[PDB]
DNA sequence: GCTTGACAAAAGTGTTAAATTGTGCTATACT
């Protein structure tokens, strides 16, 4: 809608959108916008906002300038950073393994006190990565994403814990800063039996000043009575020798003690967000830890409201970590920054010790500055960061939802099994801003979500969601953005209210939020702020579930986990029965071609499209065409445009990988038949027609990409070569002069695809294999063969060759001479074993694909190409399947509403114009607003042709079937359909391995699993367990000797099988004698005795 | 033989340790930068530990198993098989 | 409890002495092995740094010793030596862990026994074994309750040394070199072959996580189409297993006492009541309940 | 000199990165032994040790010791002179006329598959 | 267990362990519940020794020793983890949990681990003394009835 | 824990035993479980009718028929041989441990009941809401109660109080003594 | 039946030059 090229699907919502869907890529751009503060960030802060922007990279370079040592004789003044244009572009960059970056450079000013000179001089930093316009980065030529964390922002926050030894109530405060040792009520730095009252003797204040302050509070007064501390240097010495234990002290080092620890600003570091975060709430100084303490002391005596000296007034209330106004989100920039910070601060400490014994007057800032720490702290951070990801591109949809994503591990946040349960559980402000429905099944439940649709970040870091005011009962147009703490201030009207007119409230009471939250009512008149519409809450994956408010949280949740992990299918056929998502999240994901200019098409191909714009200027789109994605998945983009068309700014030129028209289309639309049909389809198996194969509607493409080097041996070169020692001219037929695999053959299961041969050292071959080199005359050759040759089980069809020489200057490592990456991609049927499924959580393999012949069909003699079993679907409480069956059903035969006498009263509220649609045409059911229950039975009954014009289905959504092996009616009415069914990227052609004999571990002999070690299964304790319940010994032994572990076992046993003969006895596990041998080199003697025969040795 | 009656642990004493040990590691040192091969006295050191390749001493004066448990005056590696290596234990004498 | 450990030194001939080490016993280099990857760059065991810190400070003592030194530098390398060989056998035990780049510690003589990771549970009470694979599974409902579906590709590398000596047997391949060849590549005389020797040759398949004995079964192999595996739909109760994409593991039992308890004690037609409760398990369920009812 | 700079990584390092496993695990170990390779080589041993009885006496007493098949070490013209009492260059020709021999396709068809 | 003695302890524990079972819809027999029962309570404390005072010696091994021809405890009820580290095999109760502690007092009394246990017959690759693996089936001889070689 | 427990033999031969309730008081009724506690057992002595008659003799393997025969005679109770009174020097007999749950027959002397006990209480515990496997360890551990219950230490009657906040329990034995 | 002399390639030895490797050392004052 509001798209220029939108294909027409029609909506049952009865609301209007107020607020178009923003741009669900601005998280992750105007983070890094602000990190290197272009003109585009600029104005953004000028128009409206602060009027001395400061980009992230300045901000980190004012915290440095200057450079001063302990005599403050030299100083360096860093400013004004500057990038470069891009080294090379990204189609460049991602095809040559190198970085999409930029070079900075800096102004570096050194400054002698004593001359009084000035050293200017441009410095380079190093190469900045740089993000594309999907928001992402080509880190060493992989495309990579960098996820924003989940952390508690500074702050001063107070919690009560009930003491069961007293049974009576306690409060405790934290302070977390940005920086620094964290203080708690005292309780410092891990040191505990502290007396807060010693403290404020530390700074000097004298006791008088404790019963003017304290006043009212009853144990202020009775601790520093309790104190034996007396003296305001005396506490000082108290505190000094728990926090530093072991250093005798002084009166220069006891006094800077507590100076230097916080309120100094280099080891304590004020925080943007701490400082904003307290100084409302009541860098250092004193003012704010006398502040704390009694703030403290008025929430244990009870008193809602607390004032002091010169300050103004705040309620006493304990604080909650886990509400999203104290919990803040760092985006990619920032996460940037942090990392940067890291680097100059490394960097500082060369510089500052490089003015000592460099020669003065002799040194610029070239020679103080080192970027060695500043360009390993980028590199360090964009590889083997938690945060910066391998972009997840399945799927336009997987790709886009990886950004988009917060999450609360990492470095600088609670990790793993230390974080409660508590944090898990949804917040009530986590309404409009982190969907509660979309997270992992697994351990990382509800530690990682996708911000919501309309949800927007702060540029402190706090989650802003977009509401209408209201005034007198009246909704205006007006727009505002709130944070989390500001919302509860205010109550928030239910998105579905019934408007009036020009507008106004409608209805007797409405819906409102507190700030509990609480759900209450009033007459309109206190409400303030309504919601801009339904689906606030929802994320983009989680909004594309069609009937997403009758499927239970648990399923749906496992309908949006399972759209990410879909595949781009050949045709790409879009929804048949969608939601409003479709065509805006396809756009917005990157994968499909949009015009930034209005014109008309100059030329259509494969290749590439060109336009030419009403400006005169021309612009061209090179298409991807069968691109090797992350995962395998097939990149391929078509062009949906003609020569001779008009076009419109930001419309749709070709489609995307899923994509069809501009909507996504993550599966195909198939009919479905919801009987159990001969045990076949059960337990959550499915059963598809044989057509599914034969018309290629599920078939997918999948690339792989194989790589083999050339390197410098101590022994000589390697060589890519056709020449191999030991093979048949057969095995080399598809190999071209070099040795590599001649482009559009055919490979197969351990085929040869690089030959490669690398030098040998003395070899002392076999007597009887010198024997057969004399009689055949085969010159034993002097170099082993090292070949790249196909994976086990996989096979396909070249598609392209890459070679890299050192010949040919390129670049490579060193010792590298010569890199070579062949292209392999096939075209996968659909198969039993594969894992389909829909959007509402429902998934189940493939059991079985019967010839259209036999196949449960309509009176038309239309073959049903799915059979889903109908036990599974009653108890899961996912009922959406059924109604998107029906609905899929309605939008493919057509239907007309009665226009007999006037419209019925199913229609009373509902659909404007949507009395009549053709076949064939696509629906759209926007999730909270879409259509409902009576809507659907009236559309039951509609147009009825198929050809002749019987209907094939009823007002129940059944018919009739017929048995295709039988030939007979089956005895009752089966509800027929079509539903939307993705492809899953779990495959059976990936998943099946077997091994019989392998490669073995170094240490231990046992097979190393994973297929591509061509390893074996782990035949774990647990399994143990239940050979030992069987009670079969020879069984259980077998397994754990000659099968895994027995050096000399494995190999008889291979001989008695080829010979015939019986499998021999089992010996020592190799394990088992290492463990000897590890516990003796822990001064541990175990001799493994007889029973009367003393020590044995195992050798 | 697979069949054992006893398992018995007890604390090592510097005399065990050192009967155990084939010879004292003196160097820390894994292996030659150039050649990559090991270094005597250190870590790996073929002499003590045993040799890389089956019945093969170090400098190679006897590379044949004509003449297995013999140590060669050279460079003093026994030849034998390298499973060896796997099954012997160094000492290191504190001062 | 003093007298405890007291007493304990008393009936056994352990002098308390070996509790201070006059020398360190050095582990054998494979078990702490250093080797070159491909592209040749190098990995090595965490032990050989840790050997390396100790050999390096007791070196440096013996040098400080002959020169006499002030007991402060001698006394500072005998607290390193310490400290040393403490890391070696367990880091971190005392104090921050030794460790290397990145922060991460290094990986002490203890930490080869300890944990899930650790010798016992890792190498020791489970491991991986030869003659075994899996994939995924598919309903098997017409067959019987003694045997399952086998993906033929899976059957022909799990029995590849048996229909390798039945096929020279048969002059298909006139020696072992060809026969392995005419398996690897699939001449289509192997399948004939394949039927024989899998004949009335059991298997057990397991899916984890294994919860009771009835989680591991024997069944009678039989060669399938397609590369997933046919699981009798009255045995989905004893294994837990669901058709919405889970996976098998499939081993193949050897010697004739494995095979005999294969076919006797584990066989899938024999186990029909759980040992528990006694109830039966293989009973119908969800669709043939409906269907009977 | 930049291939000397490389450092060595840790084995016991975890790459899984939710892989559990630790890199030293993925380590295959080139010298393991063969089951398939140690079972044809022994039936290889065996095929000689016939195509050998079909030469004569000295003929394959020769090529024994000039191999070192049963000593595993071989030996020099001259040395195999001096067991059957002859000069080098004898010993000499009748190498050459047992190889034409074990050439003769009856012999050597048999030991064709063993190229490697 | 002090109030009304060993055998009235059993009863409680396996009513206890029953009754969640039993909450949920759970079917176990008596007797598995029993089996883990028995294992809490094979130990007694000696009070007085050959023997050391609050050591939890076996109880059949307390018996026999303590009556050397010509030394008292009280039953003992111990949990199922605490009952398995004091299990005789040292390289069983190594394998289980706290490692390092276990070795370590392994080590100082010298133990000797005569791997009777299962787990033990594990590690070590032998054959499990239970099932097939006990001496009487392991041991079984079989040949042909003479009647049967004469028909061939 | 019970992994080393296996049926070491035949029969221990002692008379000890525990008793099973297997009815109360009706009609004026099959205890609730029988099913889990009373079958499957082996009689450890003669079931005795009221007088003489002995309905089931010792070592019996108490079936479905054996209970209803038993609860016709009237008997409220029996006594049965369990692991818990076994004598067996190692292991456990199979008299004792009484019919296999797998077979239906008397367990085998090569079965090892430990593990079979281990994993039969183990697997179900995926269903044990949590009143859950938290008491469950709780038992198993044999560490004092969450919240712990007094139980009488001598028999006679009750005298209770209360005061508010807590309550006063009071026994006055029938020595009567302190 | 197989041997003899001429002969050249291949294999060892001894002698030397080049390279590689180890160690000592550097004096404004600096803790
Ligand atoms: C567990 C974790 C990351 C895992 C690697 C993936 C998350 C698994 C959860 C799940 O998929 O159910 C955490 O990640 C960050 C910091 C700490 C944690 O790291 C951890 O605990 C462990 C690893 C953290 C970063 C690893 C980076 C590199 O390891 C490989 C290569 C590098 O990037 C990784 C790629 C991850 C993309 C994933 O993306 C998901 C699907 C697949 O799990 C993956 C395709 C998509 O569903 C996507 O939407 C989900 C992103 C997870 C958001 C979490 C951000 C916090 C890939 C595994
Ligand atoms: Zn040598
Ligand atoms: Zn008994």
């Amino acid at each position: 809608n509001s798209v220029p090229g939108a294909p027409n699907r029609v909506s049952f919502a009865k609301l209007r959108e107020p607020l178009e869907v923003p741009g669900l890529l601005d998280v992750q751009t105007d983070s890094f916008e602000w990190l290197v503060g272009s003109d585009r960030w600029r104005q953004a802060a000028i128009d409206r906002g602060e009027e001395n922007p400061v980009g992230g990279l300045e901000e980190v370079l004012a915290e440095l300038s200057p450079i001063e040592d302990f005599s403050g004789s030299m100083s360096l003044s860093f400013s004004d950073p500057r990038f470069d244009e891009v080294k090379a572009s990204v189609d460049e960059c991602k095809d040559k393994d190198m970085t999409y970056a930029a070079p900075l450079f800096v102004t570096a000013e050194f400054i002698n006190n004593n001359t009084g000179e000035i050293k200017s001089q441009t410095v380079f930093m190093g190469d900045f990565p740089m993000m594309t316009e999907k928001g992402t980065f080509i880190i060493n030529g992989t495309e990579r994403v960098v996820v924003s964390q989940l952390v508690r922002s500074p702050g001063v926050y107070f919690d009560e814990t009930i003491d069961k030894s007293t049974e009576k109530t306690l409060h405790s405060v934290k302070v977390i800063p940005g920086r620094g040792a964290w203080l708690e009520f005292v309780r410092i730095d891990r040191k505990r039996r502290q007396p807060v009252t010693v403290l404020l003797k530390a700074l000097g204040w004298t006791n008088e000043q404790i019963v003017e302050r304290f006043g009212f509070s009853e144990i202020m007064m009775g601790t520093l009575e309790k104190d034996t501390t007396s003296g305001t240097d005396e506490a000082l010495l108290d505190i000094y020798r728990k926090l530093r234990p072991g250093e005798p002290p002084t009166k220069e080092s006891a006094q800077t003690l507590l100076e230097n620890l916080f309120f100094k600003e280099k080891r304590y570091d004020l925080a943007r967000v701490g400082r904003y975060k307290v100084n409302k709430k009541l860098t250092l100084t004193e003012e704010d830890v006398v502040a704390t303490i009694e703030y403290l002391v008025r929430l244990h005596e009870g008193q809602t409201s607390m004032t002091v000296p010169g300050g103004v007034e705040v309620p006493v209330e304990v604080d909650d970590i886990d509400h999203f106004g104290n919990r803040r989100l760092r985006t990619v920039g920032e996460l940037i920054q942090n990392q940067i910070r890291v680097g100059l601060s490394r960097m500082e400490r060369v510089v500052r010790e490089r003015m000592t014994t460099q020669d003065v007057e002799a040194i610029t800032p070239q020679t103080l500055i080192n970027i060695r720490p500043v360009v390993a702290a980028i590199k360090e951070f964009f590889g083997t960061s938690q945060l910066s990801q391998f972009m997840d591109q399945n799927n336009p949809l997987s790709g886009l939802t990886h950004k988009r994503r917060l999450s609360a591990l990492g470095p600088g946040g609670l990790s793993r099994e230390r974080a409660g349960l508590e944090v898990r559980d949804v917040h009530p402000s986590h309404y409009g801003r982190m969907c509660p429905i979309e997270t992992p099944e697994g351990p990382n439940i509800g530690l990682i979500g996708s911000l919501s649709v309309y949800a927007r970040v702060n540029p402190f870091g706090f989650i802003e969601t977009p509401y209408r005011k209201v005034e007198n009962g009246v909704v205006t147009d007006q727009i505002d953005y709130l944070t989390a703490d500001e919302e509860d201030r205010h109550v928030v009207a239910q998105a579905n209210s019934p408007t009036d007119e020009n507008g106004r409230f409608t209805e007797d009471r409405v819906m409102v939020r507190k700030k509990g939250g609480e759900v209450e009512f009033v007459s309109a008149d206190q409400v303030d702020y309504m919601d801009v519409s339904p689906r606030q809450m929802v994320s983009v994956a989680t909004a594309m579930i069609p009937f997403l408010e009758h499927d239970d949280a648990n399923r749906a949740l496992m309908g949006a986990n399972m759209q990410r992990q879909a595949v781009p299918l050949v045709r790409s056929e879009a929804p048949l029965v969608g939601t409003g998502m479709e065509l805006r999240a396809a756009i917005d994901a990157g994968d499909v071609v949009v015009a930034d200019k209005t014109g008309v098409i100059e030329e259509v191909s494969a290749d590439y499209i060109t336009v030419m714009a009403d400006d005169g200027t021309r612009q061209s789109y090179r298409l991807r065409k069968f691109a090797r994605s992350n995962h395998g998945t097939c990149a391929n983009q078509r062009p949906i445009v003609d020569a001779g068309q008009r076009v419109e700014a930001g419309q749709v030129i070709a489609d995307g990988p899923c994509t069809q028209n501009g909507e996504m289309a993550l599966g195909k639309n198939l009919l479905v038949a919801i009987m159990p049909w001969e045990g076949h389809n059960y337990e959550d198996a499915i059963i598809l027609s044989n057509r599914l194969v034969e018309e290629d509607v599920l078939t997918s493409i999948h690339i792989e990409e194989h790589e083999i080097d050339a390197r410098d041996t101590k022994l000589g070169a390697e060589e890519i070569t056709r020449d191999i020692p030991n093979v048949s001219d057969e095995v080399l037929a598809d190999l071209d002069e070099r040795g590599i695999v001649r482009i559009g053959a055919e490979v197969r299961d351990g085929d040869i695809l690089v030959g490669k041969v690398t030098p040998k050292g003395e070899t002392e071959l076999t007597p009887e294999e010198r024997l057969l080199r004399a009689i055949f005359g085969e010159k034993a050759r002097e170099v082993r063969d090292t070949s790249l040759k196909v994976p086990h089980g996989e096979s396909g069809k070249v598609i392209g060759i890459r070679v890299f020489s050192r010949e040919d200057d390129d670049e490579l490592p060193a010792g590298v001479n010569e890199l070579v990456r062949v292209y392999v991609a096939q075209k996968r049927k659909i198969s039993d074993g594969d894992k389909l499924a829909g959007r509402h959580g429902n998934k189940g393999v493939i059991g079985k694909i019967l010839p259209v012949e036999d196949m449960p069909f309509l009176p038309d003699g239309t073959p049903v190409d799915i059979i889903l079993n109908t036990h599974g679907v009653p108890r899961r409480m996912n009922i959406g399947q059924i109604l998107e069956t029906h609905l899929g059903w309605v939008a493919k035969a057509g239907w007309n509403i009665d226009v007999a006498a006037g419209v019925p009263d199913w229609a009373s509220k509902l659909p404007e114009e949507l009395y009549s649609a053709p076949a064939d045409s696509t629906v759209a059911t926007p999730v909270f607003d879409g259509a409902q229950e009576g809507e659907l039975a009236g559309l039951l009954g509609s147009t009825l042709p198929n050809r002749d014009g019987e209907v094939m289905v009823d007002a129940d959504g059944k018919s009739t079937l017929f048995d295709g092996r039988s030939g007979e009616p089956f005895p009752y009415p089966v509800t027929v359909g079509y539903m939307y069914i993705l492809k899953l990227h779990h495959l059976v052609d990936d998943k099946i391995h077997a091994r019989s004999t392998g490669p073995y571990s170094m240490i231990t002999q046992q097979p190393l699993g994973g297929k591509a070690q061509f390893g074996g299964q782990r035949f774990g304790e647990m399994e143990c367990w239940a050979m030992q319940a069987y009670g079969a010994a020879y069984t259980l032994q077998e397994l754990l000797t000659i099968k895994s572990d027995d050096t000399v076992g494995r190999v008889k046993v291979y001989e008695a099988i080829v010979k015939g003969e019986n499998i021999p006895e089992p010996g020592i596990p190799e394990s088992f004698k290492v463990l000897l041998k590890e516990l003796q080199s822990l001064c541990l003697n175990v001799e493994v005795l007889s029973s009367d025969g003393a020590a044995i040795e195992m050798r | 033989v697979n069949f054992f009656d006893e398992l018995r642990i007890g604390l090592a004493t510097a005399d065990d340790i050192r009967n155990w040990s084939y010879g004292e590691v003196k160097k820390p040192e894994t292996i030659n930068y150039r050649t990559l091969k090991p270094e005597k006295d250190g870590l790996f050191c073929e002499k003590i530990f045993g040799p890389t390749r089956d019945w093969e001493c170090y400098c190679g004066k006897y590379k044949r198993v004509r003449f297995k448990g013999i140590i060669c005056e050279r460079c003093g590696v026994e030849v034998t098989r390298a499973k060896v290596r796997r099954e012997r234990m160094g000492h290191i004498e504190l001062a | 409890k003093r007298l405890k450990v007291v007493a304990a030194f008393q009936q056994s001939g352990n002098s308390p002495m070996g509790m201070v080490l006059d020398a360190v016993p050095v582990i054998p280099p494979e078990l702490r092995p250093m080797v070159q990857l491909d592209g040749g760059r190098f990995a090595t065991s965490d032990l050989n740094d840790l050997y390396r810190r100790v050999i390096n400070r007791n070196n440096r003592l013996k040098r400080l010793i002959d020169l006499g030194a002030p007991e402060i530098i001698v006394n500072n390398e005998k607290r390193m030596l310490q400290e040393s060989v403490d890391a070696l056998f367990d880091n971190g035990r005392r104090g921050r862990p030794v460790t290397g780049p990145g922060n991460r510690p290094l990986k002490s003589l203890s930490d080869l026994l300890k944990g899930k990771q650790g010798r016992f549970r890792q190498n020791l009470l489970g491991k991986r074994v030869d003659y075994s694979g899996r994939s995924v599974i598919v309903v098997g409902p017409q067959l019987k309750l003694h045997q399952c579906g086998l993906p033929k590709l899976m059957a022909l590398e799990l029995f590849k040394p048996f229909v390798m000596k039945r096929l020279v047997d048969l002059n298909h391949a006139q020696n072992i070199k060809s026969a392995k060849r005419m398996v690897e590549r699939q001449r289509p005389q192997v399948w004939d072959v394949l039927e024989e020797v899998i004949a009335e040759h059991p298997v057990l398949l397991n899916r984890a996580p294994t919860l009771h004995r009835l989680g591991i079964q024997a069944f009678e192999p039989q060669l399938v189409e397609g590369k997933a595996i046919q699981l009798h739909p009255l045995v989905c109760e004893a294994f837990n297993a669901d058709f919405d994409g889970d996976q098998m593991a499939v081993h193949l039992p050897l010697s004739a006492e494995a095979q005999a308890e294969a076919r006797i004690l584990m066989l899938s037609s024999n186990n029909i009541l759980s040992p528990a409760s006694g109830k039966p398990l293989a009973m119908p369920r969800l669709d043939m309940v409906t269907g009977l009812y | 000199i930049q291939q000397y700079a490389r450092e060595p990584i840790s084995l016991d390092q975890t790459i899984g990165d939710e892989g559990d496993s630790q890199l030293g695990d993925f380590i295959e170990d080139s010298e393991a032994v063969v089951a398939v390779d140690a079972v044809s080589f022994t039936l290889l041993q065996d095929q000689l040790q016939s195509v050998l009885e079909t030469l004569s006496e000295r003929e394959a007493g020769v090529v024994r010791l000039r191999f070192g098949l049963t000593d595993g070490q071989p030996r020099t013209l001259d040395e195999i002179g001096q067991v059957y009492g002859v000069t080098r260059e004898r010993i000499r020709q009748i190498e050459s006329k047992t190889m034409s021999k074990l050439r003769h396709p009856s012999r050597s068809q048999v030991l064709r598959d063993y190229l490697d | 267990l002090r109030v009304q003695g060993p055998r009235e302890v059993q009863i409680h524990l396996v009513k206890e362990v029953q009754e969640v079972y039993r909450a949920q819809g759970v079917s176990i027999h008596d007797k598995h519940i029993e089996v883990i029962v028995r294992q809490m309570l094979r130990r007694v404390t000696i009070i007085d020794s050959e023997f050391l005072p609050g050591s939890l010696t076996e109880r059949a091994e307390f018996e026999a020793e303590n009556r050397r021809v010509v030394a008292a405890g009280r039953p003992v009820l111990m949990g199922i983890t605490k009952a398995s580290l004091a299990t005789d095999s040292w390289l069983s109760a190594a394998s289980f949990q706290e490692t390092t502690r276990v070795l370590t007092d392994a080590a100082i009394n010298c133990r000797s681990d005569k791997l009777n246990g299962l787990k033990e017959n594990v590690i070590i690759g032998k054959l499990i003394p239970a099932g097939t693996g006990i001496s009487r089936y392991r041991n079984i001889q079989v040949q042909p009835t003479e009647e049967a070689r004469a028909a061939a | 824990v019970s992994q080393d427990v296996i049926v070491r033999e035949h029969d221990c031969e002692t008379e000890r035993g525990i008793n099973v309730t297997l009815a109360e008081r009706g009609p004026d009724i099959r205890d609730a479980h029988v099913e889990t506690s009373a079958f499957a057992r082996t009689l450890a002595t003669d079931a005795v009718d009221a007088n003489g008659n002995v309905i089931i003799e010792r070592g019996h393997d108490l079936g479905d028929p054996a209970i209803d025969a038993l609860l016709a005679a009237g008997i409220t109770t029996v006594k049965v041989r369990s692991v818990l009174t076994c004598t067996s020097a190692t292991g456990v007999c199979a008299m004792c441990y009484g019919r296999s749950m797998a077979t239906g027959k008397l367990v085998d002397i090569g079965e090892a009941v430990g593990i079979v006990a281990a994993q039969s209480i183990g697997e179900p515990g995926t269903q044990l809401t949590m009143g859950g496997l938290p008491r469950v360890q709780e038992l198993f551990e044999a560490r004092v109660p969450r919240n712990k219950a007094p139980i009488a230490d001598v028999a006679g009657r009750v005298r209770l109080e209360e005061s508010d906040k807590f309550f006063k329990i009071t026994i006055v034995p029938d020595d009567g003594g302190e």
